RNA sequence: GGCCAGCGAUCCUUUGCGUAUGAACAAAUCAUACCAGAGGUGUCAGAAUAAUUACCACAGGGAUAACUGGCUUAUCCUUCGAUGU
RNA sequence: AGCCCUUCCGAUGUAGAUGUGGCGUGGAGGUAAGGACGAAGCUGAUGGCGUGAGCCUCAGAUGGACCAGCCUCUAGUGCAGAUCU
RNA sequence: CCAAAGCAAGGUAUUAAGGCACCAAGUGGGCCUUCUUCGGUAAGCGGAGCAGGCGAUGCGGAAUGAACCGCUUAGGGAUAUGUGGC
RNA sequence: GCGUGAGCGAAAGUUUGAAAAGCACUUUGGAAAGAGAGUGACAUAGACCUGAAGUCGUGACAAUAAUGGAAGUACCUCCAUUUCGCCAAAACCAGCCUCUACUGAGCAAGAACGAGGUCAUGGUUUUGGCGGAAAUGGGGUGCCCCCACCCGUCUUGAAACACGGACCAAGGAGUCAAACAGACGCGCAAGGGAGAAGAUAUCAGUACUUCUCUCGUACUGAAAGGGAGAUUGUGGUGUGCACACUUGCCCAACAC
């Protein structure tokens, strides 16, 4: 079970039992497949210019007269005339392989994998090792997973949502974002990606009815439990994300993804995955009474080193008595 | 110095480790590694090994096939001797093809969600390697178990159809294509 | 080659002697070791491999 | 041009393969059929009687 | 599990800290920062930990009964055998290093009082 | 005590300004290099390998490891006799006045303090 | 992902893989299946020994749709009929009844040992079909 | 069949043979198909193929002539991104 | 930078195949960190580390503002030779 | 099968891990030599058989030599050799 | 800019600095310029960020085909580390190595005693030497002795009297798509998957789904067409892990 923290104080407003989600195994080469897959699909196409390069006269001067045969630009008068074009050694000339609008930029993930992968990692989000081990400051944090108060979602006013992420202590969290935030290295600066910063808590609301005050709130991700992403779920495409789960985004968080015995309502036949392994820490297996019982309880030169012989062949210091005289 | 005429040719070529990125085999093998080496059990010599294997090289078992291989084992029991465990190291699939199974108790990787439904519908249990390691640390009467995988579309083409002696599937989006007279055709059995 | 005396037998078993075991090349220091390899009540001693090969 | 060298070498390298043993594609096929055709029905009269056998020994066997 | 987690966070974490090729942890429970799973205390249901805390040794616990609640999780108790006898309270085996990890933080204490008084 | 303390230079690095010394595995069938004459320089090998508890071990006796900032430090607090943290290159003197009269506090080594 | 490409392993020997001599050219033999019948005659003979030829009527403007008879076994009819629905099919009582035009099938084959009866509803059925399925007490009964 | 050499794909044509197709239906015609031969590819595992170029050209080749040294008494070893008769 | 130790056998290599918690580059998702007490870049009898690709440190009496690590993703990714441009 | 129940057929020395599959490359100018030859007046010539080599490979030696001799090869030291020497 | 023309067609970052504050004035010069001075945080920021290589000038220094390898040594080291430990030498133990019998004086012949060597063998210190320097290591330069044919290349064969090769910088070559296949990873599995599209919540993403379609579960025949269980269950048999029991069942698998 997992008590339910008041957005107004420290005090539990009561418990909710965990659902089966986070029990659910966490694989986070899944997580991994399916976020590599997934983040593709942002992605956008790009292309040199169909006929750049190309856009030139050009023969090679043919052989015979001291160059390289490389296709030359004709002409005269200017200082690319007799300049090798075309090829992609060339200055002004193509690209070797010039590039395509029609690369694959998107990608297929099969349903199941996409929800597969939702599963582990927000049941890998419910082990606080996996989550503090992120990133995530999470040492004031009451309880994981972070459950709190419904009205959470009630606040209008920036600074109410402030004083609600001190309370639940998700602020040690925000500040490792603000002070994340720089000037991106390398070029991605000068393509809209000048500022950089980690990933903070996502807080998770019931409903889209929820979000204001958290909005604005750098550092804070809003997340909704009617499409939970995995690109959120597992920023880097590594598990173990610092949720906020609202009351009312959590109470209905097995009505979505279901049990391992019980469809999910919204996801169709969609149950969740069971686990390989019933008892997951094999350490404690091998340590285990019923497995302890079955478990499997210099000389060199021997010719002429005295002892070496003598231990080889003991008889020896019996055979040397009997070779004085 | 040395003649090492054939000595290359013996090397085997074996995997030492799983390929598996999945978390659960490497849990799954650190178990059985252990409890392979720790015991004298050849049964756990065989699903360690086994579970270090591809997923091509660990075929799925349909619970049809686990049903009929268990009922021809275990007939011969003499009378209070509990069944052999069904340990396969491998998926086991549901089969539609024999509705009504006996309580079998097998032990997999991997169940389907129709295997394991059916399984528990006969009161078998569907247990996994972990409490497979708790119950039979030893391969005590376990009845390991290989899923098929002669049958396997892809076997189906090995060899060359042209061949005589073959019956080599040849590769062809057009199946009536590569279609031919009777005349033409390659011999069909040809001894070896 | 020739046919070795049995002092030549002695040097090559007592120093130069290696036992396979488990495939490796094992040098002989111990009767135990020799015991060992060899499962057989004829073949026990350093002495015993030597009048075997003599 | 023709020259057979190094083939012998190439050739054992993954030495003379040996023939198959006759245990294994010991098809008939061929074979002088009248002989093969009444061997058919001695085989199936084997298979009969060892299902019929093996019906036997579990009838045996509960007991 | 912890036998789960740890094959999770191994290939990397915060606390990984794989420079130069070399693999410590930044992980504040961690006793010897090697990364090693017997070590890697933030992961571990039961952990030990044996920092100074302003001239006197501090000796972090995390017995598992607190569970998942970060807030709590980790109990304090400020403090040579002794901080040993505590840390082996919680995690038995961690104890032998949990000592000498005592002892260390103790001419840490010793060393830097001479360093910090000849500063002067 | 090291195998070999000459570098592996790339084969004619001498002559030819541009080529960095840095070691190419020679190609050509009739590279003196790669055919391995007598005369000629060396090419790397797995024989050319460290004695492997001396490896990475740096003449002071330790094991260098990175260090950024004052926290580091503690990642080597204690195993102080095993490594040596040698402060990044680019850390402020600001920040290595930190580092610096802390890696004295604790009794670890710095490789350039 | 170009980083696992053996073009970025072979970088550096100078002839990736393709051989200092008999160097990579370009269509050292011709494009696509030239000399299918020449100098890879051994080729497609080996491999698609039916490829040449023609063997058999037209069939000009095929329409696929008429020919349309997906097929179901006797032995498979435990796919369309429920788990819960078919727990109690006596020969001599009630059965589920399976139409086939609803799950896809037209023709029912007579494969393996039905044994468990229920009233089949299909356009077609097996000579052994239709014989398994009443010797089991089910019955087809002829939809279109 | 006359021991052992005396012979040949695909496509096509053609002949035979016992039903099948010409797909809204039906019969006849026609055509097609299956099947078994035949017509032939002698460059014989099978494009249907005349010269010339000193006006010539290109990609190469020392895989290959003359030439150039060598060997021998013709070879083709060097050289055809040129070693002047 | 192999969990530790022990023992044994092997080690050449063109074409080629394969491996590599192998190196290194531009970019991205992450994490962690650094920087006007001086980032990148560049210079270097700056040493140190690594078999090696290389990394690191020192020093600039260089620079003037960005940026290394680590895991994942990506590629227009590594050059003495193309009569290469 | 036999005239037949007997015949036939199927059934109650040293050493050394064996076999099988899959996918795929390069290669498809070889050269020399050993011995055996064939052709040629002869060749550092054309052609084969055998095996070994060079190619792809140094190292040591024959003063020198692609293939001779010895030996074949991780980074090093001692020892002792091989062919060859003094 | 080029071409009669159709047409071809460059290079060029004014990126000094925060600002021009863009060097007034003195001084030499005919001038260009120079020397001072001045501005600025910096002008080796001066009409210009950085400021590489290569090339060149200069100073100082070591020196006397090239390069190169090996190993030393001479000198120098703005380097590292260490010491206030480093170099040595001797010993001890272990290891290791070296240095009768028969026969009719000989061998085809066996040990022993004794002694030596050795740490580039292991363990035991001892004793001395050195200690702003010493010391080990690295680096640099020279020498000495020795080794060492220019690389890339096609080729049986390259040092070749075979081709390509003056220097350096930047660039430069297995790419993208698609269709198959094997292998490997993942998902589900007798099913798998969607696509187009839609609907929604919030952002070309994520979430969601109908209906279908598609590959598969059935094959075969030219085709009309037909279409596979055994005698509540492996079709049999042979060889066959594991387990069981002291032979059974045999998984897969091959074969019949
Ligand atoms: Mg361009
Ligand atoms: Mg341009
Ligand atoms: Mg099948
Ligand atoms: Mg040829
Ligand atoms: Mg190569
Ligand atoms: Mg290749
Ligand atoms: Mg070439
Ligand atoms: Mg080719
Ligand atoms: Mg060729
Ligand atoms: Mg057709
Ligand atoms: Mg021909
Ligand atoms: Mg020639
Ligand atoms: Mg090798
Ligand atoms: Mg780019
Ligand atoms: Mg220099
Ligand atoms: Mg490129
Ligand atoms: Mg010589
Ligand atoms: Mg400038
Ligand atoms: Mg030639
Ligand atoms: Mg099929």
């Amino acid at each position: 079970s997992v008590s339910v923290y008041s957005a107004s104080e420290d005090k539990v407003v009561g418990t909710c039992p965990l659902p089966a989600v986070f029990t659910a195994p966490i694989r986070h080469d899944i997580v991994q497949f399916v976020h590599t897959n997934m983040a593709k699909n942002s992605r956008q196409a790009y292309a040199v210019n169909r006929l750049s390069g190309m856009n030139h006269s050009a023969e090679s001067w043919g052989t015979g007269r001291a160059v390289a045969r490389i296709p030359r630009i004709g002409g005269g008068g200017t200082s690319t005339s007799g300049a090798g074009a075309f090829g992609n050694m060339c200055r002004g000339g193509r690209m070797f392989a010039p590039t395509k609008i029609f690369r694959r930029w998107h990608r297929k993930i099969n349903l199941h994998q996409k929800r597969f992968a939702v599963v582990s990692a927000l049941a890998a989000s419910s082990v606080p090792a996996l989550v503090m081990s992120r990133g995530h400051k999470i040492e004031n944090v009451a309880e994981v997973p972070l459950v709190v108060e419904d009205a959470v979602q009630g606040y209008e006013k920036t600074k109410e949502a402030m004083a609600f992420l001190k309370a639940i202590g998700a602020v040690d969290d925000v500040n490792r974002v603000n002070d994340s935030r720089e000037i991106r290295a390398g070029r991605g600066k000068m393509r809209n990606r000048r500022y950089v910063a980690r990933r903070g808590p996502m807080l998770v609301m019931p409903d889209n009815k929820g979000t204001r005050a958290f909005r604005n709130i750098f550092g804070l991700d809003l997340a909704n439990v009617n499409a939970l992403n995995l690109l959120h779920l597992a920023p880097g495409g590594h598990v173990g994300r610092f949720v906020v789960w609202t009351k009312g985004a959590f109470e209905k968080l097995d009505s979505i993804f279901g049990t391992f015995t019980k469809a999910s309502a919204v996801k169709k036949g969609f149950m969740l995955p069971a686990p390989m392994l019933t008892n997951t820490d094999v350490t404690r297996i091998m340590q285990s009474e019923e497995v302890r019982r079955v478990l499997k309880p210099q000389p060199t030169n021997g010719f002429r080193n005295r002892r070496l012989r003598l231990r080889l062949n003991p008889f020896q210091k019996k055979e040397s008595a009997m070779v004085k005289g | 110095g040395v003649d090492l005429t054939g000595v290359q040719k013996k090397k085997r070529v074996v995997r030492h480790h799983t390929y598996s990125t999945n978390p659960y085999i490497k849990l799954l093998i650190k178990l059985y590694k252990f409890l392979a080496q720790r015991t004298n059990s050849a049964f756990n010599k065989l699903v360690h090994q086994r579970l270090l294997k591809s997923r091509s090289n660990r075929a799925p078992i349909s619970l049809s096939r686990i049903a009929v291989c268990m009922k021809r084992k275990s007939v011969w029991l003499e009378k209070g001797k509990k069944a052999p465990i069904a340990v396969i190291v491998g998926d086991v699939l549901d089969d539609v093809r024999m509705a009504r199974i006996p309580a079998l108790r097998v032990c997999a990787l991997r169940f389907s969600k129709s295997a394991r439904e059916r399984i528990t519908g006969a009161g078998g249990e569907c247990l996994t390697f972990d409490q497979l390691a708790m119950v039979a640390p030893t391969g005590k009467n376990t009845f390991l178990l290989r899923g098929r995988k002669s049958g396997r579309e892809s076997v189906k083409h090995f060899g060359a159809a042209g061949v005589p002696g073959s019956h080599a599937k040849p590769f062809t989006s057009n199946r009536g294509k590569e279609r031919q007279r009777s005349s033409a055709r390659r011999r069909a059995f040809r001894h070896k | 080659y020739g046919y070795p005396s049995l002092r030549t037998v002695r040097m090559m078993v007592y120093k130069r002697g290696h036992l396979k075991i488990n495939g490796q090349r094992v040098k002989i220091v111990n009767n135990q070791m020799i015991e060992s390899k060899y499962n057989n009540e004829n073949i026990v001693c350093a002495e015993d491999i030597v009048n075997q090969i003599y | 041009n023709h020259t057979n060298h190094n083939q012998s070498r190439k050739n054992h390298r993954n030495g003379i393969k040996r023939a198959l043993p006759m245990y294994l594609h010991n098809s008939k096929r061929g074979s002088w059929l009248p002989a093969l055709i009444n061997a058919r029905r001695v085989r199936k009269n084997n298979q009969k009687a060892a299902v019929k056998a093996r019906r036997e020994r579990l009838a045996a066997h509960k007991a | 599990s912890t036998d789960l987690q740890w094959l999770l966070v191994r290939q990397n974490s915060k606390f990984l800290q794989k420079r130069n090729g070399i693999r410590l942890s930044s992980d504040p429970f961690n006793n010897n920062a090697n990364w090693t799973k017997r070590h890697a205390g933030f992961l571990n249901t039961k952990a030990a930990v044996v920092k100074t805390k302003g001239d006197r040794i501090l000796v972090t616990t995390k017995d598992g009964k607190a569970g998942n609640k970060p807030k709590s999780m980790y109990k304090k108790a400020v403090m040579a055998s002794v901080v040993s006898k505590a840390v082996a309270a919680v995690r038995p085996d961690l104890a032998s290093i949990a000592s000498r990890r005592a002892r260390k933080m103790a001419s840490t204490l010793e060393h830097m009082k001479k360093v910090r008084a000849a500063r002067k | 005590v090291k195998k070999r303390t000459k570098r592996f230079t790339r084969h004619k690095c001498e002559l030819f300004p541009q080529l960095s010394s840095s070691w190419r595995k020679p190609r050509g069938e009739d590279s003196p290099v790669r055919r391995r004459y007598k005369g000629q320089k060396a090419m790397p090998n797995k024989g050319y390998g460290s004695d492997r508890k001396t490896k990475y071990i740096t003449p002071s006796g330790f094991k260098n490891f990175p260090i950024h900032n004052v926290q580091d430090l503690y990642m080597l607090l204690m195993q102080n006799r095993k490594y040596a943290g040698v402060i990044s290159h680019t850390v402020g003197a600001k920040s290595r006045k930190a580092i610096v009269r802390k890696a004295h506090e604790l009794d670890v080594r710095l490789i350039n303090g | 992902p170009t980083r696992f490409k053996k073009t970025r392993h072979q970088r550096g020997s100078t002839f990736c893989g393709y051989g200092r001599v008999g160097k990579h050219r370009k269509h050292p033999s011709g494009r696509g299946n030239a000399g299918g019948q020449h100098h890879h005659r051994i080729n497609f003979d080996k491999y698609h020994p039916g490829y040449f030829g023609k063997c058999g009527m037209n069939h000009y403007h095929l329409k696929k749709n008429p020919l349309w008879k997906p097929t179901i076994n006797l032995n498979n009819l435990a796919k369309l009929i429920a788990k819960d629905e078919a727990l109690k099919a006596k020969k001599g009582e009630t059965l589920p009844v399976v139409d086939l035009l609803a799950n896809g099938y037209s023709k029912l084959l007579g494969n393996g040992h039905l044994q468990t009866p229920c009233i089949v509803k299909a356009r077609w059925v097996s000579k052994l079909a239709d014989k398994k399925i009443r010797k089991a007490g089910g019955a087809v009964v002829l939809q279109a």
